[PDB]
């Protein structure tokens, strides 16, 4: 995250971290119950063997809280697709279930009527990762999140050197320096209802990070919930 | 606006409108109250809160 602020205790609760073999992190994720996480398909291709970190906000230091969870199934969108990160979506199932406590607690899946009609029509959603903090430089070590406004998918294919299909939606900035970064990939887009924040987005891609005229471009959740229901069974 | 339109129904969270009335229902780990509105959690670590 570039710009943005320090997730503080309990802030980002559905936050999980894939780290490689080196124990370290190259990708978010987010936890949608005890057994799944939600992530991007082309952090997929990022590590030959990987294990989720839940309940980290300082990777500095081990506070006690922090919990691995290696993964028995990967299950990444089949239509995935590297030339365009369309279909940029993967569900992983834990091979033992997350224990729910300070710092670790599942984001909401909504209906996708309401969600569409209701959530991605708010002014604003929230996404949060220990990536990069400028867009050459190095990863945060600690949690950071960012408010982000949705943006007009006409402005949004407008600003886009590179195709935005349906499965895509375009949040953040035109200007202003606050944005995801490389790292923030697979995290989560969350939107806030009523003190209740819901799954609306995946971290996907951005034309570097923070650019003028650029923007931020999550895959769409809604476009996909039936499969990740299909996915966790 | 009328029915899920106006202030989403009064629901605490999904809002459909059923013949020409609101209907709220809650995700997974909520049952609807009495009132058949509000939303109440099931159990400890209700998805989609910050932890206390
Ligand atoms: C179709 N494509 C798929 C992947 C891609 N990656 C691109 C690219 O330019 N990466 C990059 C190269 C060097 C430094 C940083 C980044 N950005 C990133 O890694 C990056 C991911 C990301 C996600 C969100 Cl939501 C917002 C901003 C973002 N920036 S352009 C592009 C187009
Ligand atoms: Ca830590
Ligand atoms: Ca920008």
């Amino acid at each position: 995250i570039v710009g943005g602020q320090e997730c503080k205790d309990g802030e980002c609760p559905w936050q999980a971290l894939l780290i490689n073999e080196e124990n370290e992190g190259f990708c978010g994720g987010t936890i949608l119950s005890e057994f799944y996480i939600l992530t991007a398909a082309h952090c997929l291709y990022q590590a030959k063997r990987f294990k989720v970190r839940v309940g980290d906000r300082n990777t500095e230091q081990e506070e006690g809280g922090e919990a691995v969870h290696e993964v028995e199934v990967v299950i990444k969108h089949n239509r995935f697709t590297k030339e365009t990160y369309d279909f940029d979506i993967a569900v992983l199932r834990l091979k033992t279930p997350i224990t729910f406590r300070m710092n670790v607690a599942p984001a909401c899946l909504p209906e996708r009527d309401w969600a569409e009609s209701t959530l991605m029509t708010q002014k604003t959603g929230i996404v949060s990762g220990f990536g990069r903090t400028h867009e050459k430089g190095r990863q945060s070590t600690r949690l950071k999140m960012l408010e982000v406004p949705y943006v007009d998918r006409n402005s949004c294919k407008l600003s886009s050197s590179f195709i935005i299909t349906q499965n895509m939606f375009c949040a953040g900035y035109d200007t202003k320096q606050e944005d995801a970064c490389q790292g923030d990939s697979g995290g989560p887009h969350v939107t806030r209802f009523k003190d209740t924040y819901f799954v609306t987005g995946i971290v996907s891609w951005g034309e570097g990070c923070a650019r003028k005229g650029k923007y931020g471009i999550y895959t769409k959740v809604t476009a996909f919930l039936k499969w990740i229901d299909r996915s966790m069974k | 606006r009328k029915l899920c339109s106006l202030d989403n129904g009064d629901c605490d969270q999904f809002c459909h409108e059923e013949q020409n009335s609101v209907v709220c229902s809650c995700a997974r780990g909520y049952t609807l109250a009495d009132n058949g509105k509000a939303c109440i959690p099931t159990g400890p670590y209700p998805c989609g809160k910050q932890t206390l």
